[PDB]
């Protein structure tokens, strides 16, 4: 049951510990260990404006999709139908108007 | 204090 | 007599409307910001519709959140007492003025006056805070106490306020959905003042007459169709009477607003007051061509739809200048739509931030209960943001710079949502502040003695950290090599840090993975 | 309905109208007609229709005259509801009840 | 489709309004 | 100028559709109200 | 009113072109009337403040230039500003073309 239940959240934390040891390794002399204590030795011896303005652009992207994926809804159609009627009752009052004037 | 003021205002 | 289970008295009605004032605000009452006065007939029979229930509910609402005074017949009959439970509800849930007004020779039972408390026609109601009586004259109990309510809101009309942003003046809107003869006398009455206000095409059947008619025959056939007992009962000179009174409240309308039945949404009621107020204060001609104020009223009520229909549009050339005020208060008030607005309508955001802004924002804006636990979380806990955010607060709070940054911090830790999310789509580091939103905000909920702010903030700080992973993925689909170049960024003070070492060291796994 | 109304011989008439209406279930209706500010019931005659609502089983009804200003802690009174449970309680319930209490 | 059939009797009686001017 | 969300779309589309048929762009350039916008927008574009 | 200046110059002109019914207002004057009185009127309604400021004899001027460009009806587009399709600007300069 536990393996059953564990299974889908393990590949997630196991890339997290994956970007640990990853950057463990890379802040790291990078050196074959058998002679990485010379390094020791010898260390201790011594001792993007436009990444930005693209990520702006590919933001502006991202807030247009979202607000097209809510406006994606297809119900202003039922609206434009309820002005439709507006209009129709325009009309009428024209009508009415020509009336007033045949009187 | 505040009933003299009532009773005045109103007589 | 005075009771108490409120201040109740007896008046003449040669009393001056001035000293009944200055009697109210003096000891008992505070400045009002704004009054209601409901006109309802004092008839018994009276129907608890469930739209006339919600609409007298928001009604109570909105007099609470702005502090106004409500004004009723205060009989205990009908819609009256319907109105004194609710304020008692939301008593019970600062304090809501509810004066009634009402005739002593009108009144059961007397008991004449340390405070006397008597417990029992129109007997008065006991929910109301408030409650004045006079039957200085007409010891019979006729109508005495319409006059001086009327008198009174005059008065009211003609004092100047200092803070109210309406003019200087107070705004008084007689909410009627009153189908007696006296409503029609007092909304008539009102009318002949400056008073806009509203009615209901409702229960109320007069209302609705009013409502239909927004020709004498026209209208005494309304008046028929609506009240067939009614008319018959009435005699033909009084009833004349009744029409040139009609006449004459339908002559003007800017002053009259009325409320479509087929509405439905919950903010309507204030949508009316707010319009109400808005004609009388356009059309008024005293600042009609003025500008500033009609915004700063707009501001004040939630209202952004008709400000963008009437205050903007190509015509006026308001210029940028004028939008910095009324920017400052709306940062302030918490309208985040008309935040929006106001920046895309060609407010420069770079430029406001000023130095003595912020510094006057942090100073006297920063609540004093997020102080004292960011205090106590610098202290205690401390981090890498942390001790930056409070190095900065403090900074601010005492006396590149990027002024965005401080900013959407400011409405981060007040767990403002909309606003916090209109000032990051300004910021250049989106990606880099979401993550560092989500870091601040799970590290303040692990100090923070709230139990419901603390998932209020745990939700936000998802919400953001969902944005940051929809975000890059995007900025990634989009391009490889670029996406990555961001990844190892450095942050230029935003905390020293970028994407990587904020996701990590909030344990973001899913922006990871 | 229009008969016992446009006949005129109780079209002034009130409470005849309300029990009418109230033992065929229409519950709209009456709303619209009886009630409506001219009419101005009273309290005191809501009663005796309520007390009926109760047997006829007419939820709507009764939750209609509540809220057109019906007071129900006043209406319960110790002869109504001795009368209602001696002469309303179904036999085959108080049965099971006494059988469950015994046992 | 049909709202703008409407709309077309509205004009049929506004050019029978001219017609009876 | 207003910076309404149809009119924006509307003249980002313009300027799409002007990039993909190479089409020249004439406006009176003065970095006021709707002029500067169309310029944000060009920029944007050839950053993409 | 260089707007409408423009306008005028180029539909004299065989340059077919395209206006939308959105927040221009003066744009919204042509698609909406797409006599003098109307066009005084709907002017009057969309420049409230604008032809309350402007002198009469301009503002004839005006109503002249605005009846010479509504004379031509198939150089002059519109948008309609129900329409909320992503291609809509194109079939618009398409249609003019």
């Amino acid at each position: 049951y536990t393996v059953g239940i564990v299974q889908e959240n393990n590949d997630q934390v196991w890339k997290f510990q994956r970007y640990f040891l990853v950057q463990e390794y890379c802040n790291r002399l990078n050196i074959p260990f058998p002679f990485v204590v010379f390094a020791y030795f010898y260390m201790v011896v011594k001792k993007d404006n436009e990444t930005l303005a693209w990520e702006g652009v590919m933001k502006e992207n991202y807030l247009v999709k979202i607000n097209t994926k809510a406006n994606d809804n297809s119900e202003e159609m039922r609206h434009r139908f309820r002005q439709l009627d507006s209009k129709l009752n325009d009309l009428k009052s024209l009508l009415k108007e020509i009336a007033n004037n045949i009187k | 204090d505040l009933v003299n003021f009532i009773q005045a205002n109103f007589k | 007599g005075d009771i108490q289970f409120g201040k109740y008295l007896r008046l003449s009605c040669d009393t001056d409307s001035e000293t009944l004032y200055e009697l109210l605000t003096q000891h008992w009452h505070l400045k009002t910001p704004n009054l209601v006065i409901s006109v309802t007939g004092g008839a018994k029979n009276f129907a608890l519709k469930p739209r006339m229930r919600k609409i007298f509910s928001r009604l109570i609402y909105i007099a609470q959140s702005k502090g106004a005074w409500i004004l009723t017949g205060g009989t205990h009959y009908g819609l009256m007492k319907y109105i004194g439970e609710v304020v008692r509800d939301n008593t019970i849930s600062e304090n809501i003025v509810a004066i009634g007004i009402a005739a002593w020779g009108m009144v059961s039972n007397r008991d004449t006056l340390f405070s006397a408390q008597y417990i029992m026609l129109y007997i008065l109601d006991n929910n109301h805070t408030h409650l004045l009586l006079v039957d200085n004259g007409c010891h019979g109990h006729p109508t005495v106490e319409a006059k001086l309510r009327n008198q009174l809101e005059k008065y009211i009309s003609e004092r100047t306020s200092q803070d109210s942003n309406y003019g200087g003046k107070i705004p008084i809107v007689c909410f009627a959905q009153g189908g007696g003869r006296e409503t029609l006398k007092a909304i008539n009455t009102s009318v002949k003042s400056k008073i806009p206000c509203v009615v209901v095409e409702g229960s109320g059947q007069i209302a609705d007459v009013i409502a239909s008619l927004v020709t004498s025959s026209m209208v005494k056939e309304k008046l028929v169709r609506f009240l067939p007992r009614t008319v018959s009962r009435l005699p033909e000179e009084e009833i004349e009477s009744w029409i040139k009174w009609l006449k004459e409240i339908l002559e003007s309308s800017h002053l009259l607003t009325v409320i479509k039945m087929e509405e439905a949404g919950d903010e309507i009621v204030s949508n009316a007051i707010s319009y109400a107020l808005y004609k009388a204060f356009s059309t008024n001609e005293q600042d009609k061509d003025n500008w500033n104020g009609q915004l700063k009223l707009l501001l004040e009520w939630n209202q952004l739809d008709l400000a963008s229909d009437e205050i903007f549009t190509n015509d006026r050339r308001w210029e940028s200048a004028d939008l910095q005020e009324v920017m400052f208060t709306a940062l302030i008030k918490d309208r985040p739509k008309f935040v929006r607005l106001f920046l895309e309508n060609g407010l420069n955001l770079q430029k406001f931030l000023t130095n003595e802004v912020l510094t006057e924002l942090f100073s006297t804006h920063f609540s004093t209960l997020v102080y004292r636990n960011l205090q106590i979380a610098k202290n205690s806990y401390n981090d890498a943001l942390l001790t930056f955010v409070w190095k900065l607060v403090a900074n601010f709070r005492r006396s590149t710079r990027h002024p965005l940054q401080a900013l959407f911090i400011w409405a981060i830790l007040q767990n403002k949502k909309e606003l916090s999310k209109v000032i990051w789509e300004q910021t250049k580091g989106c990606t880099l502040a979401a993550l560092g939103a989500s870091k601040l905000l799970k590290t303040l909920a692990k100090v923070k003695n709230d139990i419901n702010a603390a998932g209020e903030s745990e939700e936000l700080a998802n919400e953001y950290e969902t944005r940051a992973v929809e975000l890059f993925t995007e900025c990634y689909s989009n391009d490889e090599d670029l996406a990555e170049q961001l990844l190892v960024y450095s942050c230029e003070a935003w905390g020293g840090s970028n994407c990587l070492e904020l996701a990590v060291e909030a344990t973001d796994q899913h922006f990871i993975a």
